[PDB]
């Protein structure tokens, strides 16, 4: 009955029909004079009608604020107060009322409710307080009192890892002391998870403590007698090494290895401990081989023993490992880890000793990466392109290493030419026709098209990857980054289906996290909680998560779509970040999937300038979108003003150029002039925006520079506060040339590609094309894709 | 070199090097959470210390399992096994299978046997499983039937591209009670597999 009123009142509040809300609440008031929930509803309705007309301090600070005295135990009344306080950005007072409510009316239900809602706000300090209240009143609860004390420890662990800024220096020691003593009083531990939390509490809240390491080592080693646990393996390995006890390290490794754990970390620690125990090299080698047999680690343990005992890898141990793995993909990384101790010629001679029949495709790839022989990708691929027709369809071909090496070499140039970009496209497309499931070359074909702006053929690749769930956050950045200025086609499956299905991670899965968080605590899966705690934090700060919403706001603006609902979610997302008291963005993009050294390759590669997006660029784009909402009101907001100070205290012009494109930099300065300076300088500012050249060599900038101009002008047209006649003349006149040059630029872009194809057929590109045993693909197909983009751009 | 490491929930962002494989399923994000909530200890990954985490993901694979059944049916079920393309055909798939053996044969699990479902046409997996001591117990007709395919109506019709093998290994404590040499000739509906 309480809920049924809530949406009815909110629905009438939503439709701005506030008049009958008071009477119906008054009817509820006369029936329920003591129901403070209706009193909270009244203020909520009052604030919605006119936020600037009702005194927040008089009506909310004194009854319910941080000094609030009006304290009630009704869960619904407190929930609505927390909701309204969060809606006002008063997160401190939002969770303050529940602590006071639990203080005035302590109960297992109210403490449980406080724990849940504080969990939603990521206030790890509050669950530490909330869990303790549950422990005292655990008598009426469904869980043992020992569970809640661990919950306090986990919450303390939560503050230590992610909310260390919220603790004063004396408080850290007090909470550290509290965490250990609560878990000590519950000894003996009932299960593995309880042991892990105590070890987790000691490991990070008492670092570099000698007695802490010994205590953890003792208890974990005792549990190893009957059960095998990997978490305790991590605990015992780290602290025993800190103990500087080679005898204990040898015993621990020997105990776990004898139990069937084939781990190189155990082997390395066994190897390191034996040397400090002065064990002979042969004794350790036979002991490892006797207990572990012939494995990848055991063969490579001998190489580790060679470096530790002789500072150089002996030919006996290396050849033994090369006896089985010379033609394996893992040979590359294993020998590279020891490249500083291995003689290259001695390794080279062994590779030349093997039979040419054993010198298979993988063997040459291992040769090519080791630098033993000069790059012969063209011949090696030609030699091994015969493996393409005999390999399994689902199996990946290692011939990509040859072809990608050529692709990388050309792409290492700072300014790829039009023919150079097209040259790599031709090579990979034929290989991808031969190797449909090979993501290594297929990802590069994707990246090649996006730089040229050719979305439709690149999007044809994504559906074949079957990207879903976690892969959306880490791999959609090649395609959905800045999508509003590249492929603004609402009717396309690209946006209608692929984009919409990818949002389910953020709109649905992200909201479903709290339910799974609760069961983990209740099922005593405390160990996964801390890692799963990091999972949610990175999600709301994800680069892809923030980019897609802001770009969609521009895309909705570009297509004249409604933005009132869209902004509301942005404020909720912005509110969600703010209550976590850590305003930051999480770069979860997987740049390593394309190249090992992609970090060095991002900033120098113009091939990925469309994906060059940092925290400063993301934060700025949020500011521009937030200005859009505030401009029709014409009022400066403290929300925007405070964020402006958080920007670097440098010249604003230079900050844009380091994180945003030139056209975006001009457009960014456009919105500030009207917002900050009341728009006195648009006449010069708009002229500079139109003076931005649009040349056929700009590749993806051509679509970007056109649509950024298209997006910003449409905003200023729809902004009704523009009253000066003269600036109104140029804004519409500037649009005229923008509509006119819609096809002029594209046919120039279309024309420019044609000569590049002719350049490919001739000179060095043609000669290698004959060497490639690959003939140039037809021009007409990609032109239709480019003309298809021009087809959609006209209707915009 | 390969080291067996716990699979943290945030490691899902570091699994692209394994997840882009065509036969490796990227399960719904909720499904990844369910396994670690009830059975965290068996949710681990294979990592390479030779691969620097700063420049590239070092995860070579991840193993999902569960324990079901009662009394004689108490067993560990292997759900999905995957190995990164860079680390295949080097018996690392065998190591993870043996890793579940030593983990579940001792306390607190002490399971009677290990079972899993593999498609009948998956000859690559069938030879791998049978090599390590696993034995086929029954053929699950229509295990991978979609909604369009509907529920199988008869066990007489069998298709290798649709039926799955109830593909088992017996432990020492089982005394081979849960395995039989004639498991291929036994057929049952997907609903008959209840624990």
């Amino acid at each position: 009955m309480s809920d049924k009123i809530q949406e009815e009142i909110l629905g009438l509040v939503s439709r701005s029909n506030f008049k009958q809300c008071y009477a119906k609440l008054g009817q509820l008031q006369k029936q329920f004079p003591n129901a403070l929930y209706f009193k909270i509803l009244e203020t909520y309705v009052k604030f919605k009608q006119s936020p600037g007309k009702f005194d927040y301090n008089k009506l909310l600070e004194e009854p319910y604020g941080l000094k609030g005295t009006t304290i009630t135990g009704d869960t619904r009344s407190l929930e609505f107060l927390h909701n309204f306080f969060v809606e006002l950005g008063k997160y401190d007072e939002a969770l303050h009322v529940y602590e006071r409510g639990n203080f005035k009316f302590p109960s297992y239900e109210l403490s449980y409710h406080w724990f849940m809602k504080a969990l939603e706000d990521s206030n790890y300090n509050q669950m530490s307080k909330a869990s303790l209240q549950l422990a005292k009143y655990s008598d009426s609860g469904n869980l043992p009192k020992r569970a809640y004390y661990f919950w306090n420890a986990i919450s303390i662990l939560a503050v230590s890892r992610f909310q260390e800024n919220t603790l004063s220096d004396p408080k850290k020691i007090l909470l550290s002391r509290l965490a250990r003593q609560s878990l000590l009083d519950l000894k003996p531990f009932q299960n593995v998870q309880e042991i892990i939390v105590y070890c987790l509490v000691l490991d990070e809240l008492f670092p570099q403590s000698r007695e802490i390491s010994e205590e953890i080592v003792a208890i974990t080693f005792a549990n190893f007698d009957t059960s095998v646990n990997l978490y305790l393996k991590n605990f015992i390995l780290k602290h025993t090494k800190l103990l500087n006890s080679p005898q204990k390290l040898f015993e621990v490794c020997s105990k776990l290895i004898e139990k069937g754990l084939d781990d190189y970390e155990l082997i390395t620690n066994l190897i390191d401990a034996a040397y400090k125990l002065s064990k002979s090299k042969d004794e350790v080698k036979q002991w490892i081989d006797e207990n572990l047999g012939d494995s990848r680690n055991t063969r490579l343990a001998r190489l580790k023993l060679d470096i530790m005992y002789t500072d150089s890898v002996s030919e006996s141990s290396l050849s033994y490992y090369l006896s089985k793995y010379h033609n394996k993909p893992c040979c590359s990384i294993d020998l590279n880890h020891y490249s500083g101790h291995i003689n290259i010629d001695m390794l080279k001679s062994i590779m030349s000793k093997y039979d040419p029949e054993d010198k298979d495709l993988i063997h040459h790839c291992n040769i090519l990466e080791l630098g033993l022989i000069g790059s012969d990708s063209i011949n090696n691929y030609n030699k091994f392109k015969g493996t393409l027709e005999k390999k399994s369809v689902t199996d990946y071909s290692s011939c990509s290493t040859f072809l990608l090496e050529i692709v990388k070499d050309k792409c290492k140039k700072t300014n790829p030419e039009l023919k150079d970009v097209l040259l790599c496209i031709t090579i990979l497309e034929n290989y991808q026709a031969k190797d449909p499931h090979n993501f290594d070359t297929m990802c590069w074909l994707i990246v090649l098209y996006m730089y040229l702006g050719l979305v439709p053929d690149a999007y044809f690749h994504f559906i074949n990857l079957k990207i879903k769930n976690v892969q959306t956050d880490s791999l959609d950045y090649m395609i959905f980054s800045r999508f509003s200025t590249l492929f603004p086609n609402k009717q396309s499956d690209f946006y209608s289906k692929t984009f919409h299905e990818h949002n389910n991670l953020y709109d649905t899965s992200l909201a479903n996290l709290p339910r799974y968080i609760q069961v983990a605590f209740e099922r005593n899966s405390y160990s996964k909680i801390l890692g799963m705690l990091e999972m949610r934090d990175k999600l709301m700060k994800s680069y892809t998560r923030w980019t897609k919403t802001l770009e969609n706001l521009q895309f909705s603006r570009l297509c004249n779509d409604k933005r009132g609902h869209l902004l509301q979610k942005l404020h909720e997302d912005w509110r969600s970040l703010e209550m976590t008291q850590s305003v930051s963005f999480s770069d979860n993009r997987d740049f390593s999937i394309l190249d090992e050294n992609f970090a060095q390759f991002l900033n120098r590669g113009k091939i990925l300038e469309y994906a060059n997006l940092n925290e400063e660029s993301i934060f700025l784009t949020l500011i521009r979108e937030l200005i859009i909402e505030a401009l029709p009101n014409g009022e400066k907001t403290e929300q925007i003003s405070a964020l402006l100070k958080k920007l670097p205290s440098i010249n604003l012009e230079e900050l844009l150029n380091n994180n945003l494109t030139e056209v975006e930099s001009a457009s960014f300065l456009i919105f500030f002039e009207i917002y900050e300076n009341n728009g006195k300088n648009l006449h010069d500012l708009i002229s500079r925006l139109m003076k931005v050249p649009i040349n056929a060599k700009q590749n993806w900038m051509v679509s970007h520079t056109y649509l950024t101009k298209m997006a910003t002008l449409k905003t200023l047209d729809s902004l009704k506060r523009i009253k000066d006649k003269e600036i109104q003349k140029l804004i519409k006149n500037s649009l005229k040339e923008l509509r006119s040059c819609c096809d002029d630029v594209f046919k120039g872009y279309s024309k420019a590609l044609v000569q590049a194809y002719e350049e490919l057929k001739k000179d060095e590109c043609g000669n290698l094309l004959k060497e490639l045993d690959v003939k140039a693909e037809n021009v007409k197909n990609i032109k239709n894709s480019l003309l298809g983009i021009q087809k959609s751009v006209r209707n915009l | 070199m390969t080291t067996i490491q716990p699979f943290e929930p945030v490691d899902l962002f570091k699994t692209n090097n394994v997840n882009l494989d065509i036969l490796t399923e990227n399960f719904p994000l909720e499904f990844y959470f369910e396994y670690m909530i009830i059975w965290p200890d068996l949710f681990f990954k294979s990592s390479e210390m030779t691969v620097d985490p700063t420049f590239k993901h070092n995860i070579s694979g991840y193993m999902m399992a569960k324990t079901e059944g009662k009394t004689t049916e108490w067993h560990t079920h292997i759900t999905a096994v995957t190995v990164a393309p860079r680390f295949r055909r080097i018996s690392l798939a065998s190591k993870l299978c043996n890793t579940l053996e030593t983990m579940t044969d001792v306390m607190p699990h002490e399971v009677n046997f290990i079972d899993l479902f593999v498609k009948c046409n998956n000859q690559l997996a069938i030879k791998l499983y049978e090599k390590l001591g696993y034995s086929v117990y029954r053929r699950v007709v229509g295990y991978y039937n979609s909604a369009e395919d509907g529920y199988p109506d008869t066990l007489k019709k069998v298709d290798d591209n649709k039926d799955a093998f109830d593909m088992r290994k017996a432990m020492a404590r089982d005394r081979n009670r849960s395995v039989r040499p004639d498991g291929r000739s036994h057929k049952c509906y997907p609903h008959d597999v209840r624990f």
